[PDB]
RNA sequence: AAACUCCAGUUGACACAAAAUAGACUACGAAAGUGGCUUUAACAUAUCUGAACACACAAUAGCUAAGACCCAAACUGGGAUUAGAUACCCCACUAUGCUUAGCCCUAAACCUCAACAGUUAAAUCAACAAAACUGCUCGCCAGAACACUACGAGCCACAGCUUAAAACUCAAA
Protein backbone atom coordinates (compact mmCIF):
# COMPACT_ATOMS: atom_id res chain seq x y z
CA UNK A 1 0.00 0.00 0.00
CA UNK A 2 0.78 3.52 -0.24
CA UNK A 3 2.45 5.02 3.13
CA UNK A 4 4.49 7.87 4.43
CA UNK A 5 7.64 7.97 6.29
CA UNK A 6 7.97 11.01 8.86
CA UNK A 7 11.84 11.17 9.11
CA UNK A 8 13.55 13.25 11.83
CA UNK A 9 17.17 13.29 10.80
CA UNK A 10 20.06 14.35 13.21
CA UNK A 11 21.07 18.07 12.42
CA UNK A 12 23.69 17.35 10.11
CA UNK A 13 25.97 19.21 7.20
CA UNK A 14 24.24 19.43 3.94
CA UNK A 15 26.74 16.05 2.75
CA UNK A 16 25.62 13.91 5.89
CA UNK A 17 22.62 14.66 5.40
CA UNK A 18 22.26 13.17 1.66
CA UNK A 19 24.11 10.37 2.20
CA UNK A 20 21.67 9.38 5.22
CA UNK A 21 18.39 10.04 3.26
CA UNK A 22 20.33 8.35 -0.07
CA UNK A 23 20.77 5.64 2.22
CA UNK A 24 17.20 5.55 3.46
CA UNK A 25 15.68 5.59 0.74
CA UNK A 26 17.66 2.51 -0.86
CA UNK A 27 16.84 0.45 1.79
CA UNK A 28 13.17 1.11 1.50
CA UNK A 29 14.05 0.43 -2.33
CA UNK A 30 15.70 -2.80 -1.11
CA UNK A 31 12.50 -3.89 0.65
CA UNK A 32 10.59 -3.79 -2.56
CA UNK A 33 9.40 -0.24 -2.05
CA UNK A 34 8.37 2.18 -5.06
CA UNK A 35 9.58 5.47 -3.70
CA UNK A 36 7.17 8.17 -5.14
CA UNK A 37 8.68 11.33 -3.62
CA UNK A 38 10.70 12.83 -0.66
CA UNK A 39 9.89 16.40 0.56
CA UNK A 40 11.77 18.22 2.92
CA UNK A 41 10.29 20.18 5.67
CA UNK A 42 13.45 21.67 7.22
CA UNK A 43 15.51 22.03 10.18
CA UNK A 44 13.93 23.08 13.27
CA UNK A 45 13.89 22.73 17.04
CA UNK A 46 12.31 19.47 17.97
CA UNK A 47 9.14 20.21 19.96
CA UNK A 48 10.90 18.39 23.24
CA UNK A 49 13.85 16.47 23.83
CA UNK A 50 14.86 13.29 22.25
CA UNK A 51 17.84 10.86 23.50
CA UNK A 52 18.62 8.53 20.73
CA UNK A 53 21.54 6.13 20.27
CA UNK A 54 23.50 7.76 23.30
CA UNK A 55 22.84 11.08 22.49
CA UNK A 56 20.65 13.86 23.33
CA UNK A 57 19.48 16.14 20.12
CA UNK A 58 17.43 19.06 20.31
CA UNK A 59 17.36 20.02 16.56
CA UNK A 60 16.68 18.17 13.74
CA UNK A 61 16.23 17.40 9.90
CA UNK A 62 12.13 16.72 9.07
CA UNK A 63 11.41 14.74 5.91
CA UNK A 64 9.12 12.74 4.01
CA UNK A 65 9.04 10.09 1.91
CA UNK A 66 6.06 9.21 0.30
CA UNK A 67 6.19 5.64 -1.49
CA UNK A 68 4.58 2.31 -2.20
CA UNK A 69 5.74 -1.21 -0.89
CA UNK A 70 3.89 -4.49 0.56
CA UNK A 71 2.46 -4.49 3.77
CA UNK A 72 5.45 -7.08 5.29
CA UNK A 73 8.04 -4.01 4.54
CA UNK A 74 6.74 -1.98 6.93
CA UNK A 75 8.06 -4.06 9.73
CA UNK A 76 11.28 -4.70 8.09
CA UNK A 77 11.58 -0.89 7.51
CA UNK A 78 10.76 0.06 11.00
CA UNK A 79 13.42 -2.48 12.32
CA UNK A 80 15.94 -0.58 9.58
CA UNK A 81 15.65 2.86 11.39
CA UNK A 82 15.75 2.05 14.59
CA UNK A 83 19.59 1.10 13.75
CA UNK A 84 20.96 4.03 12.07
CA UNK A 85 22.41 6.65 14.08
CA UNK A 86 21.71 9.37 12.29
CA UNK A 87 17.82 8.95 12.24
CA UNK A 88 16.24 10.31 15.44
CA UNK A 89 12.64 9.27 14.94
CA UNK A 90 11.47 7.52 12.09
CA UNK A 91 7.66 6.35 12.49
CA UNK A 92 5.53 4.92 8.93
CA UNK A 93 1.90 5.63 8.58
CA UNK A 94 -0.57 5.27 5.92
CA UNK A 95 -0.81 7.75 3.56
CA UNK A 96 -3.54 10.68 4.61
CA UNK A 97 -4.18 11.00 0.99
CA UNK A 98 -5.31 7.63 0.03
CA UNK A 99 -8.16 7.81 2.87
CA UNK A 100 -10.72 10.06 0.97
CA UNK A 101 -12.74 11.80 3.37
CA UNK A 102 -16.82 11.70 3.04
CA UNK A 103 -18.72 14.28 2.64
CA UNK A 104 -20.63 16.23 5.10
CA UNK A 105 -23.83 17.93 5.42
CA UNK A 106 -23.54 19.55 8.29
CA UNK A 107 -24.41 19.23 12.24
CA UNK A 108 -27.82 17.57 13.17
CA UNK A 109 -28.35 18.46 16.44
CA UNK A 110 -28.78 15.49 19.28
CA UNK A 111 -31.70 15.76 21.22
CA UNK A 112 -30.92 16.36 25.29
CA UNK A 113 -33.90 13.49 26.19
CA UNK A 114 -30.99 10.95 24.09
CA UNK A 115 -27.91 12.58 25.64
CA UNK A 116 -29.43 11.54 29.80
CA UNK A 117 -31.19 8.36 28.66
CA UNK A 118 -28.64 7.00 26.72
CA UNK B 1 -2.42 -18.19 -3.53
CA UNK B 2 -2.54 -16.10 -6.59
CA UNK B 3 1.35 -14.88 -7.57
CA UNK B 4 2.06 -11.69 -6.06
CA UNK B 5 2.27 -10.23 -10.05
CA UNK B 6 -1.85 -10.84 -10.14
CA UNK B 7 -3.30 -7.31 -11.42
CA UNK B 8 -6.07 -6.58 -8.61
CA UNK B 9 -9.45 -7.62 -9.48
CA UNK B 10 -10.88 -3.58 -10.91
CA UNK B 11 -7.48 -3.81 -13.11
CA UNK B 12 -7.41 -6.62 -14.93
CA UNK B 13 -10.27 -5.79 -17.44
CA UNK B 14 -9.12 -2.17 -18.39
CA UNK B 15 -7.60 -1.66 -21.82
CA UNK B 16 -3.97 -1.82 -22.38
CA UNK B 17 -3.06 -2.54 -18.70
CA UNK B 18 -0.39 -5.13 -20.56
CA UNK B 19 1.41 -1.98 -22.22
CA UNK B 20 1.96 -0.27 -18.94
CA UNK B 21 5.03 0.17 -17.27
CA UNK B 22 6.14 -2.53 -15.16
CA UNK B 23 6.50 0.09 -12.40
CA UNK B 24 2.58 0.82 -13.05
CA UNK B 25 2.39 -3.07 -12.74
CA UNK B 26 3.32 -3.32 -9.78
CA UNK B 27 1.53 -0.64 -7.95
CA UNK B 28 -1.74 -2.63 -9.24
CA UNK B 29 -1.15 -6.05 -8.09
CA UNK B 30 -1.16 -7.92 -5.10
CA UNK B 31 2.20 -7.37 -3.94
CA UNK B 32 1.15 -4.20 -3.15
CA UNK B 33 -2.60 -4.53 -1.68
CA UNK B 34 -3.57 -5.40 1.42
CA UNK B 35 -4.56 -9.40 2.34
CA UNK B 36 -8.21 -8.87 1.32
CA UNK B 37 -7.59 -7.76 -2.45
CA UNK B 38 -5.49 -11.22 -2.28
CA UNK B 39 -8.83 -12.68 -1.16
CA UNK B 40 -10.69 -11.21 -3.99
CA UNK B 41 -8.74 -13.04 -6.30
CA UNK B 42 -8.89 -16.22 -4.19
CA UNK B 43 -12.78 -15.57 -4.45
CA UNK B 44 -13.46 -15.13 -8.23
CA UNK B 45 -11.18 -17.87 -8.96
CA UNK B 46 -13.22 -20.67 -7.49
CA UNK B 47 -16.39 -18.78 -7.99
CA UNK B 48 -15.17 -19.34 -12.45
CA UNK B 49 -14.16 -22.86 -11.58
CA UNK B 50 -17.53 -24.01 -9.66
CA UNK B 51 -20.29 -22.11 -9.94
CA UNK B 52 -22.45 -21.94 -13.31
CA UNK B 53 -22.82 -18.24 -13.40
CA UNK B 54 -20.12 -16.43 -12.10
CA UNK B 55 -21.43 -13.30 -11.88
CA UNK B 56 -24.04 -14.57 -9.35
CA UNK B 57 -23.15 -13.12 -6.08
CA UNK B 58 -26.16 -14.13 -4.16
CA UNK B 59 -26.46 -17.93 -5.09
CA UNK B 60 -25.98 -20.65 -2.10
CA UNK B 61 -22.61 -21.66 -4.20
CA UNK B 62 -21.42 -18.29 -4.10
CA UNK B 63 -22.08 -17.49 -0.46
CA UNK B 64 -20.32 -20.90 0.36
CA UNK B 65 -17.66 -20.31 -1.82
CA UNK B 66 -17.16 -16.73 -0.56
CA UNK B 67 -17.47 -17.56 3.64
CA UNK B 68 -15.03 -20.46 2.60
CA UNK B 69 -12.83 -17.67 1.39
CA UNK B 70 -13.00 -16.13 4.67
CA UNK B 71 -12.96 -19.02 6.97
CA UNK B 72 -9.44 -19.99 5.29
CA UNK B 73 -8.45 -16.63 5.96
CA UNK B 74 -9.34 -16.64 9.45
CA UNK B 75 -7.23 -20.48 9.91
CA UNK B 76 -4.46 -18.32 8.19
CA UNK B 77 -5.28 -15.37 11.21
CA UNK B 78 -4.89 -18.22 14.09
CA UNK B 79 -2.21 -19.60 12.97
CA UNK B 80 -0.10 -16.82 13.89
CA UNK B 81 -2.58 -15.58 16.35
CA UNK B 82 -3.97 -18.57 18.72
CA UNK B 83 -4.37 -16.70 21.48
CA UNK B 84 -6.98 -14.49 19.82
CA UNK B 85 -10.38 -15.78 20.73
CA UNK B 86 -11.92 -13.10 19.20
CA UNK B 87 -11.21 -14.73 15.76
CA UNK B 88 -11.50 -18.07 17.38
CA UNK B 89 -14.71 -17.81 17.57
CA UNK B 90 -15.62 -16.07 13.89
CA UNK B 91 -13.89 -19.42 12.17
CA UNK B 92 -15.84 -21.43 14.71
CA UNK B 93 -18.95 -19.30 13.86
CA UNK B 94 -17.99 -18.92 9.88
CA UNK B 95 -17.42 -23.35 9.69
CA UNK B 96 -20.89 -23.47 11.23
CA UNK B 97 -22.55 -21.31 9.23
CA UNK B 98 -21.14 -22.90 6.36
CA UNK B 99 -22.10 -26.38 7.24
CA UNK B 100 -25.64 -24.98 7.51
CA UNK B 101 -25.68 -23.39 4.06
CA UNK B 102 -23.60 -27.07 2.79
CA UNK B 103 -26.85 -28.59 4.21
CA UNK B 104 -29.42 -26.60 2.93
CA UNK B 105 -27.40 -27.12 -0.64
CA UNK B 106 -27.08 -30.77 -0.72
CA UNK B 107 -30.90 -30.85 0.21
CA UNK B 108 -31.78 -28.80 -2.70
CA UNK B 109 -29.43 -29.18 -5.24
CA UNK B 110 -27.20 -32.38 -4.87
CA UNK B 111 -25.59 -32.00 -8.49
CA UNK B 112 -23.94 -28.48 -7.37
CA UNK B 113 -23.22 -29.94 -3.51
CA UNK B 114 -21.09 -32.20 -5.13
CA UNK B 115 -19.22 -29.66 -7.24
CA UNK B 116 -18.83 -27.37 -4.03
CA UNK B 117 -17.38 -30.01 -2.41
CA UNK B 118 -14.98 -31.05 -4.56
CA UNK B 119 -13.71 -27.53 -5.87
CA UNK B 120 -13.18 -26.15 -2.19
CA UNK B 121 -11.96 -29.48 -0.80
CA UNK B 122 -14.90 -29.82 1.72
CA UNK B 123 -15.49 -33.39 3.34
CA UNK B 124 -19.34 -32.98 4.17
CA UNK B 125 -20.21 -34.74 7.45
CA UNK B 126 -23.21 -35.35 9.23
CA UNK B 127 -23.95 -34.31 13.27
CA UNK B 128 -23.76 -36.08 15.84
CA UNK B 129 -26.67 -37.76 17.23
CA UNK B 130 -25.94 -37.04 20.69
CA UNK B 131 -24.36 -34.17 22.30
CA UNK B 132 -22.92 -35.54 25.69
CA UNK B 133 -20.02 -35.46 27.87
CA UNK B 134 -17.73 -38.64 27.28
CA UNK B 135 -16.25 -38.31 30.74
CA UNK B 136 -13.67 -40.71 32.34
CA UNK B 137 -15.91 -43.54 33.10
CA UNK B 138 -18.00 -43.62 30.00
CA UNK B 139 -14.61 -43.56 28.06
CA UNK B 140 -13.47 -46.59 30.10
CA UNK B 141 -16.59 -48.52 30.00
CA UNK B 142 -16.84 -48.07 26.55
CA UNK B 143 -13.77 -49.69 25.87
CA UNK B 144 -14.35 -51.98 27.93
CA UNK B 145 -17.44 -53.33 26.78
CA UNK B 146 -16.07 -53.06 23.04
CA UNK B 147 -13.14 -55.56 24.13
CA UNK B 148 -15.23 -57.75 25.98
CA UNK B 149 -17.41 -58.01 22.88
CA UNK B 150 -14.05 -58.54 21.09
CA UNK B 151 -13.15 -61.28 23.16
CA UNK B 152 -16.43 -63.06 23.30
CA UNK B 153 -16.04 -63.18 18.88
CA UNK B 154 -13.49 -64.98 19.06
CA UNK B 155 -14.76 -67.56 22.20
CA UNK B 156 -17.63 -68.04 19.58
CA UNK B 157 -15.34 -69.33 16.62
CA UNK B 158 -13.57 -71.42 18.85
CA UNK B 159 -16.91 -73.23 19.56
CA UNK B 160 -17.75 -73.81 15.85
CA UNK B 161 -14.04 -75.53 14.96
CA UNK B 162 -14.46 -78.04 18.15
CA UNK B 163 -17.66 -78.87 17.19
CA UNK B 164 -17.35 -79.35 14.01
CA UNK B 165 -14.23 -81.68 14.32
CA UNK B 166 -16.24 -83.94 17.11
CA UNK B 167 -18.81 -84.35 14.61
CA UNK B 168 -16.48 -85.37 11.53
CA UNK B 169 -15.37 -88.05 13.98
CA UNK B 170 -18.42 -89.79 14.43
CA UNK B 171 -18.47 -90.44 11.03
CA UNK C 1 -34.97 -2.22 47.92
CA UNK C 2 -34.19 -4.21 50.77
CA UNK C 3 -32.05 -6.96 50.91
CA UNK C 4 -32.75 -8.80 53.53
CA UNK C 5 -32.85 -12.05 51.10
CA UNK C 6 -29.24 -11.40 50.38
CA UNK C 7 -28.65 -11.05 54.00
CA UNK C 8 -29.98 -14.60 54.90
CA UNK C 9 -27.92 -15.63 51.91
CA UNK C 10 -25.03 -13.86 53.10
CA UNK C 11 -25.33 -15.57 56.84
CA UNK C 12 -25.89 -19.40 55.49
CA UNK C 13 -22.93 -19.20 53.15
CA UNK C 14 -20.57 -17.25 56.26
CA UNK C 15 -21.45 -19.89 58.49
CA UNK C 16 -21.01 -22.90 55.85
CA UNK C 17 -17.38 -21.82 55.00
CA UNK C 18 -17.37 -21.63 58.73
CA UNK C 19 -18.21 -25.02 59.19
CA UNK C 20 -15.77 -25.93 56.16
CA UNK C 21 -13.14 -24.55 57.76
CA UNK C 22 -13.36 -26.19 61.07
CA UNK C 23 -13.85 -29.40 59.73
CA UNK C 24 -12.13 -29.75 56.47
CA UNK C 25 -9.57 -32.55 58.19
CA UNK C 26 -12.25 -34.88 58.82
CA UNK C 27 -14.16 -33.44 55.53
CA UNK C 28 -10.63 -35.14 53.78
CA UNK C 29 -10.85 -37.94 54.90
CA UNK C 30 -14.65 -38.54 54.43
CA UNK C 31 -13.81 -37.75 50.61
CA UNK C 32 -11.21 -39.91 50.67
CA UNK C 33 -13.03 -43.46 51.55
CA UNK C 34 -15.40 -41.75 49.18
CA UNK C 35 -13.53 -41.88 46.18
CA UNK C 36 -12.14 -45.50 47.56
CA UNK C 37 -15.72 -46.73 46.85
CA UNK C 38 -16.07 -45.06 43.68
CA UNK C 39 -13.26 -46.57 42.44
CA UNK C 40 -14.37 -49.95 43.57
CA UNK C 41 -18.05 -49.06 42.39
CA UNK C 42 -16.48 -48.95 39.00
CA UNK C 43 -14.39 -51.49 39.29
CA UNK C 44 -17.32 -54.33 40.07
CA UNK C 45 -19.38 -52.82 37.00
CA UNK C 46 -16.78 -53.47 34.09
CA UNK C 47 -16.11 -56.79 36.18
CA UNK C 48 -19.63 -57.54 35.76
CA UNK C 49 -19.91 -56.84 31.91
CA UNK C 50 -17.37 -59.49 30.98
CA UNK C 51 -18.74 -62.05 33.78
CA UNK C 52 -22.23 -61.70 32.48
CA UNK C 53 -20.71 -62.15 28.76
CA UNK C 54 -19.23 -65.30 29.13
CA UNK C 55 -15.68 -64.78 29.87
CA UNK C 56 -14.15 -65.84 33.00
CA UNK C 57 -11.64 -63.29 33.07
CA UNK C 58 -10.20 -59.72 31.87
CA UNK C 59 -9.90 -59.35 28.27
CA UNK C 60 -6.50 -60.23 27.42
CA UNK C 61 -4.18 -57.15 28.40
CA UNK C 62 -6.84 -55.36 29.85
CA UNK C 63 -5.95 -53.64 33.41
CA UNK C 64 -8.77 -50.96 35.22
CA UNK C 65 -7.12 -47.72 35.37
CA UNK C 66 -7.82 -45.59 38.55
CA UNK C 67 -10.46 -42.80 37.33
CA UNK C 68 -10.69 -41.34 40.66
CA UNK C 69 -7.27 -40.29 42.30
CA UNK C 70 -6.02 -36.79 41.97
CA UNK C 71 -2.89 -38.27 39.92
C1' A D 1 6.51 8.65 67.11
C1' A D 2 9.08 5.42 64.29
C1' A D 3 11.70 5.51 59.76
C1' C D 4 15.41 7.95 56.52
C1' U D 5 19.99 11.08 56.65
C1' C D 6 24.55 7.71 49.67
C1' C D 7 18.88 12.32 53.04
C1' A D 8 16.33 16.73 50.59
C1' G D 9 16.43 20.75 46.51
C1' U D 10 18.13 22.13 41.40
C1' U D 11 19.99 19.95 36.91
C1' G D 12 21.01 15.87 33.67
C1' A D 13 20.69 10.69 32.48
C1' C D 14 17.11 6.96 32.76
C1' A D 15 10.78 1.47 32.55
C1' C D 16 8.69 -5.49 30.96
C1' A D 17 4.76 0.15 35.47
C1' A D 18 0.40 3.11 34.20
C1' A D 19 -1.89 5.46 29.95
C1' A D 20 -3.69 13.94 32.01
C1' U D 21 -6.48 16.97 28.58
C1' A D 22 -9.47 15.20 24.19
C1' G D 23 -14.12 12.46 26.63
C1' A D 24 -19.68 18.00 27.95
C1' C D 25 -18.05 12.25 23.29
C1' U D 26 -21.51 7.59 23.93
C1' A D 27 -18.33 4.67 19.76
C1' C D 28 -16.32 -0.80 19.24
C1' G D 29 -17.13 -5.88 20.73
C1' A D 30 -21.17 -11.95 21.63
C1' A D 31 -20.63 -10.95 26.56
C1' A D 32 -16.63 -10.27 29.72
C1' G D 33 -14.60 -5.96 28.29
C1' U D 34 -12.17 -1.93 25.27
C1' G D 35 -10.21 5.48 25.79
C1' G D 36 -1.14 6.84 24.66
C1' C D 37 1.26 6.07 19.23
C1' U D 38 2.27 3.18 14.65
C1' U D 39 1.74 -0.81 11.31
C1' U D 40 -0.02 -5.87 10.03
C1' A D 41 -3.98 -9.25 10.36
C1' A D 42 -9.11 -8.43 11.31
C1' C D 43 -14.67 -7.73 13.37
C1' A D 44 -19.60 -15.18 11.37
C1' U D 45 -24.52 -15.72 8.71
C1' A D 46 -29.18 -12.96 2.09
C1' U D 47 -35.35 -16.02 7.18
C1' C D 48 -35.73 -16.36 12.37
C1' U D 49 -35.64 -19.42 17.05
C1' G D 50 -32.42 -23.11 18.93
C1' A D 51 -28.12 -26.08 25.04
C1' A D 52 -26.38 -25.75 33.28
C1' C D 53 -23.99 -30.44 30.41
C1' A D 54 -21.96 -30.23 23.10
C1' C D 55 -18.41 -26.22 21.07
C1' A D 56 -15.77 -21.70 22.16
C1' C D 57 -15.37 -17.64 25.45
C1' A D 58 -15.91 -15.40 30.23
C1' A D 59 -14.10 -8.94 35.23
C1' U D 60 -11.89 -9.25 39.90
C1' A D 61 -9.78 -12.64 43.17
C1' G D 62 -7.03 -17.38 43.14
C1' C D 63 -3.65 -21.80 41.67
C1' U D 64 1.22 -23.79 38.98
C1' A D 65 5.99 -22.41 36.64
C1' A D 66 9.52 -18.79 34.92
C1' G D 67 10.58 -13.54 34.62
C1' A D 68 10.04 -8.06 35.59
C1' C D 69 9.35 -4.79 39.71
C1' C D 70 8.22 2.13 39.53
C1' C D 71 4.01 2.45 42.30
C1' A D 72 -0.05 0.22 44.88
C1' A D 73 -1.00 -3.57 48.33
C1' A D 74 -4.09 -8.68 51.57
C1' C D 75 -0.52 -10.53 55.10
C1' U D 76 3.46 -9.48 58.44
C1' G D 77 6.82 -6.29 61.50
C1' G D 78 7.52 -1.54 63.80
C1' G D 79 5.25 3.44 65.59
C1' A D 80 0.92 5.66 67.43
C1' U D 81 -4.14 5.79 69.56
C1' U D 82 -6.28 2.46 73.09
C1' A D 83 -7.69 -0.05 80.10
C1' G D 84 -5.57 -3.54 76.53
C1' A D 85 -5.76 -6.63 71.71
C1' U D 86 -7.44 -6.13 66.39
C1' A D 87 -9.13 -2.27 63.22
C1' C D 88 -9.28 3.02 61.78
C1' C D 89 -3.86 6.71 61.20
C1' C D 90 1.84 6.55 60.13
C1' C D 91 6.48 3.70 58.31
C1' A D 92 8.66 -0.59 56.04
C1' C D 93 7.72 -4.75 53.26
C1' U D 94 5.35 -9.55 50.93
C1' A D 95 1.56 -12.64 48.12
C1' U D 96 -0.95 -10.13 44.46
C1' G D 97 -1.96 -6.31 40.46
C1' C D 98 2.36 -6.84 35.16
C1' U D 99 4.79 -10.48 31.28
C1' U D 100 4.96 -15.54 29.55
C1' A D 101 2.89 -20.72 29.59
C1' G D 102 -0.92 -23.56 31.77
C1' C D 103 -5.14 -23.75 34.84
C1' C D 104 -9.55 -22.11 37.87
C1' C D 105 -14.82 -20.85 35.51
C1' U D 106 -17.03 -17.21 39.74
C1' A D 107 -19.84 -11.55 40.20
C1' A D 108 -25.26 -6.83 42.34
C1' A D 109 -21.26 -11.22 35.19
C1' C D 110 -27.47 -5.88 36.33
C1' C D 111 -30.39 -1.85 31.01
C1' U D 112 -31.89 -6.54 37.69
C1' C D 113 -35.69 -5.34 30.41
C1' A D 114 -34.66 -13.47 26.95
C1' A D 115 -34.27 -13.76 20.91
C1' C D 116 -36.94 -12.45 16.53
C1' A D 117 -41.06 -9.83 14.13
C1' G D 118 -44.90 -6.22 14.55
C1' U D 119 -48.32 -2.15 16.42
C1' U D 120 -49.29 2.93 18.65
C1' A D 121 -55.63 1.72 17.84
C1' A D 122 -58.09 -0.24 21.64
C1' A D 123 -58.68 -0.53 28.19
C1' U D 124 -53.16 3.77 28.97
C1' C D 125 -52.17 1.34 33.29
C1' A D 126 -52.59 -2.95 40.48
C1' A D 127 -47.99 -0.19 42.39
C1' C D 128 -43.06 1.35 41.47
C1' A D 129 -39.29 0.88 37.76
C1' A D 130 -38.47 1.77 32.20
C1' A D 131 -45.31 4.37 27.85
C1' A D 132 -48.87 -0.03 26.80
C1' C D 133 -49.22 -4.22 23.95
C1' U D 134 -49.46 -8.37 19.83
C1' G D 135 -47.31 -12.74 17.14
C1' C D 136 -43.62 -16.53 17.61
C1' U D 137 -39.83 -19.45 19.84
C1' C D 138 -36.45 -21.23 23.52
C1' G D 139 -35.10 -21.04 28.72
C1' C D 140 -37.25 -20.88 33.49
C1' C D 141 -40.97 -20.65 37.76
C1' A D 142 -45.25 -22.90 41.10
C1' G D 143 -45.76 -20.71 49.79
C1' A D 144 -41.73 -19.60 53.40
C1' A D 145 -37.50 -21.70 55.54
C1' C D 146 -34.29 -25.88 55.52
C1' A D 147 -30.87 -24.54 50.83
C1' C D 148 -25.34 -20.77 46.75
C1' U D 149 -27.08 -27.04 51.90
C1' A D 150 -27.00 -32.99 52.04
C1' C D 151 -26.27 -37.16 48.80
C1' G D 152 -25.15 -38.70 43.68
C1' A D 153 -22.58 -37.39 39.30
C1' G D 154 -18.93 -34.55 36.33
C1' C D 155 -14.81 -31.41 36.37
C1' C D 156 -6.49 -30.01 35.56
C1' A D 157 -10.97 -27.60 40.27
C1' C D 158 -8.95 -31.15 46.66
C1' A D 159 -11.28 -25.57 52.67
C1' G D 160 -13.33 -25.65 44.96
C1' C D 161 -17.17 -25.21 40.91
C1' U D 162 -21.70 -26.96 38.33
C1' U D 163 -26.36 -29.56 38.81
C1' A D 164 -29.44 -29.95 43.26
C1' A D 165 -33.12 -32.59 47.16
C1' A D 166 -35.72 -34.56 51.55
C1' A D 167 -37.21 -34.95 56.72
C1' C D 168 -38.48 -32.12 60.87
C1' U D 169 -40.84 -26.65 61.25
C1' C D 170 -44.17 -22.63 60.21
C1' A D 171 -49.30 -19.47 58.61
C1' A D 172 -47.38 -16.80 56.80
C1' A D 173 -42.93 -15.44 53.72
N1 LIG E 1 -29.62 -34.66 24.31
C1 LIG E 1 -29.25 -34.63 23.04
O1 LIG E 1 -28.15 -35.04 22.66
C2 LIG E 1 -30.21 -34.06 22.03
C3 LIG E 1 -30.18 -34.48 20.71
C4 LIG E 1 -31.04 -33.93 19.79
C5 LIG E 1 -31.92 -32.95 20.18
N2 LIG E 1 -31.94 -32.55 21.47
C6 LIG E 1 -32.90 -31.46 21.86
O2 LIG E 1 -32.29 -30.65 22.83
C7 LIG E 1 -33.29 -30.11 23.72
C8 LIG E 1 -32.90 -30.39 25.15
O3 LIG E 1 -33.32 -31.72 25.50
P1 LIG E 1 -33.39 -32.15 27.03
O4 LIG E 1 -34.21 -31.15 27.75
O5 LIG E 1 -33.77 -33.59 27.12
O6 LIG E 1 -31.86 -32.00 27.47
P2 LIG E 1 -31.15 -31.31 28.73
O7 LIG E 1 -31.16 -29.84 28.54
O8 LIG E 1 -31.72 -31.88 29.97
O9 LIG E 1 -29.65 -31.82 28.55
C9 LIG E 1 -29.37 -33.22 28.72
C10 LIG E 1 -28.37 -33.64 27.68
O10 LIG E 1 -28.75 -33.10 26.39
C11 LIG E 1 -27.80 -32.13 25.97
N3 LIG E 1 -28.52 -30.98 25.42
C12 LIG E 1 -29.12 -29.97 26.12
N4 LIG E 1 -29.70 -29.07 25.36
C13 LIG E 1 -29.47 -29.53 24.07
C14 LIG E 1 -29.82 -29.02 22.81
N5 LIG E 1 -30.52 -27.90 22.62
N6 LIG E 1 -29.43 -29.72 21.72
C15 LIG E 1 -28.73 -30.84 21.90
N7 LIG E 1 -28.34 -31.42 23.04
C16 LIG E 1 -28.75 -30.71 24.09
C17 LIG E 1 -26.94 -31.80 27.20
O11 LIG E 1 -25.64 -31.38 26.82
C18 LIG E 1 -26.94 -33.16 27.91
O12 LIG E 1 -25.99 -34.05 27.35
C19 LIG E 1 -34.62 -30.73 23.28
O13 LIG E 1 -35.33 -29.84 22.43
C20 LIG E 1 -34.17 -31.98 22.52
O14 LIG E 1 -35.12 -32.39 21.54
C21 LIG E 1 -31.11 -33.08 22.39
K1 LIG F 1 -2.82 9.04 28.07
K1 LIG G 1 -11.77 11.66 30.06
K1 LIG H 1 -27.00 -2.51 37.90
MG1 LIG I 1 -29.52 -19.08 58.08
MG1 LIG J 1 12.44 10.32 65.43
MG1 LIG K 1 -29.11 -19.09 16.19
MG1 LIG L 1 -31.81 -28.08 28.88
MG1 LIG M 1 -26.61 -20.60 26.16
MG1 LIG N 1 -22.79 -21.42 34.69
MG1 LIG O 1 -11.63 -15.62 34.11
MG1 LIG P 1 -3.05 -13.71 37.93
MG1 LIG Q 1 5.76 1.55 48.15
MG1 LIG R 1 5.84 -7.65 44.74
MG1 LIG S 1 1.85 -2.84 30.71
MG1 LIG T 1 -20.43 -5.33 34.35
MG1 LIG U 1 -32.33 -17.19 23.71
MG1 LIG V 1 -51.34 4.20 37.08
MG1 LIG W 1 -40.27 -23.24 47.97
MG1 LIG X 1 -21.37 -18.88 45.12
MG1 LIG Y 1 -21.94 -26.99 46.92
MG1 LIG Z 1 -20.31 -34.14 46.87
Amino acid sequence: PRYELALILKAMQRPETAATLKRTIEALMDRGAIVRDLENLGERALPYRISAHSQQHNRGGYFLVDFYAPTAAVESMVEHLSRDIDVIRGNIVKHPLTQELKECEGIVPVPLAEKLYS
Amino acid sequence: DPPPSTLLKDYQNVPGIEKVDDVVKRLLSLEMANKKEMLKIKQEQFMKKIVANPEDTRSLEARIIALSVKIRSYEEHLEKHRKDKAHKRYLLMSIDQRKKMLKNLRNTNYDVFEKICWGLGIEYTFPPLYYRRAHRRFVTKKALCIRVFQETQKLKKRRRALKAAAAAQKQ
Amino acid sequence: KNVLKIRRRKMNHHKYRKLVKKTRFLRRKVQEGRLRRKQIKFEKDLRRIWLKAGLKEAPEGWQTPKIYLRG
